[PDB]
């Protein structure tokens, strides 16, 4: 089943909706950004490694346009997944408030007042 | 020595004989400690009155830490994770605290088995007894909770040990 395939309003290929810019851009120094980084480099490396090339110093035009490429796709990627659980979130809570019957709300009592079982260790 | 209360660390007053010889035959004791006094204690207490005028040269304290009293594990709702937390780690403290106690218990107990000599069975039944109630009172707080132990647990173990005892006390009102 697919959750969210049709939600209505969705445009068919959009991939980053105008409701998307109201929520925080990802930072240029997010820590999955910077893993995007590090394999655009791992990419790289493994690139000189193949053709037999200096591992660590063959083409630093090559291996720099991989970093930037596997960063700049990993941004939008972090925008569309951070707008989509944003999105599961905004239903979530939407759905709990319009069914008040289906997640009543419990008055708690206090572990005075519950009785739990004692399993002696021995 | 002022370092520990005399209070919870009793002993007798310390009933010492005096010498009474009736040989004429010198003593080697005597001998023998006024030589370890004349060349041993001596430099010793030299020594210490050194380090003690050093250290009062320098003096600073430290000083016992003071908990708060929080709300215990009965007051704390079912799901609430800050109290229980707090009541938690209050009960911990207070688990320690009551270890060491059997600790001191158990300290004035061994002191009076090796001081009363040969008459421990008579002169030692005031620290007996009072070891046995504290080890009933700690046995029925904490024993058997295992590993894994927490205060909910403990409050568990509390009230099936009160339902027993109000069920017993219906039984005896019934007769
Ligand atoms: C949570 C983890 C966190 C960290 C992750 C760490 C994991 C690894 C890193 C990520 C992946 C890296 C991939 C890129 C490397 C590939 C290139 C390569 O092959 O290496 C050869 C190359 C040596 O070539 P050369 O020195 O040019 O000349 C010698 C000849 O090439 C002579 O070469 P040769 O070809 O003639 O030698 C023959 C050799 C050639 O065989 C190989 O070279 C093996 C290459 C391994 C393939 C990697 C697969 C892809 C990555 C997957 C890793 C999985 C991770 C999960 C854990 C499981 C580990 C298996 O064949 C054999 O010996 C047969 C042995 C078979 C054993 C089987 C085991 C192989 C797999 C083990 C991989 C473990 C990591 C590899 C470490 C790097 C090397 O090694 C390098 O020099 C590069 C290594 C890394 C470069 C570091 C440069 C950074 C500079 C410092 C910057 C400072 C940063 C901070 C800044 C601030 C400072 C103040
Ligand atoms: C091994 C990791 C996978 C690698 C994948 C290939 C990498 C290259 C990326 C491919 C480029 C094309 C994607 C973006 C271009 C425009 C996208 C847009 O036009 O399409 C949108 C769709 O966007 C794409 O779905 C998002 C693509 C992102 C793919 C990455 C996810 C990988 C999973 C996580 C693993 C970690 C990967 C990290 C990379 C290093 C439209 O959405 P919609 O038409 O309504 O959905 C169709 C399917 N439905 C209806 C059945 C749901």
């Amino acid at each position: 089943m697919t959750m969210m395939s049709g939600r209505p309003g969705r445009v068919p290929l959009q991939f980053l909706p105008n409701e998307a810019r109201s929520l925080p851009p990802p930072k240029l120094t997010d820590p999955r950004l910077v893993y995007m980084g590090f394999l655009g480099y791992c990419s790289g490396l493994i690139d000189n490694a193949i053709r037999r090339r200096p591992v660590v110093s063959a083409g630093l035009h090559r291996q720099l346009l991989y970093v930037t490429s596997f960063v700049f796709f990993g941004y939008y990627l972090l925008k569309r997944q951070d707008y989509m659980y944003a999105l599961r979130d905004h239903d979530m809570f939407a759905y709990v408030k319009s069914h008040p019957e289906d997640f009543p709300e419990k008055d708690k009592k206090t572990y005075g007042e519950i009785l739990e079982e004692f399993h002696p260790v021995r | 020595p002022d370092s520990w209360d005399k209070d919870v660390y009793p002993e007798p007053p310390r009933r010492t004989p005096a010498p009474a010889p009736q040989t004429s035959l010198p003593n080697p004791v005597t001998y023998l400690t006024k030589i370890f006094d004349l060349l041993v204690d001596r430099p010793v207490t030299l020594a210490r009155e050194f380090i003690e005028q050093q250290h009062a040269k320098n003096r600073y304290y430290y000083y016992h830490r003071e908990f708060r009293r929080v709300p215990d594990i009965t007051e704390c709702e079912e799901k609430d994770i800050l109290c229980m937390f707090e009541a938690e780690m209050q009960w911990r403290r207070d688990y320690k605290v009551d270890q060491e106690i059997v600790n001191i218990i158990q300290e004035r107990l061994k002191a009076c088995q090796q001081r009363e000599g040969e008459s421990y069975r008579q002169n030692c039944a005031k620290e007996l007894e009072q070891f046995t109630q504290v080890s009933k009172a700690f046995q029925d707080r904490y024993s058997d909770l295992g590993a894994h132990y927490s205060a909910r647990k403990c409050l568990a173990k509390q009230k099936q040990r009160m339902l027993a005892e109000r069920k017993a006390a219906k039984e005896a009102a019934a007769a």
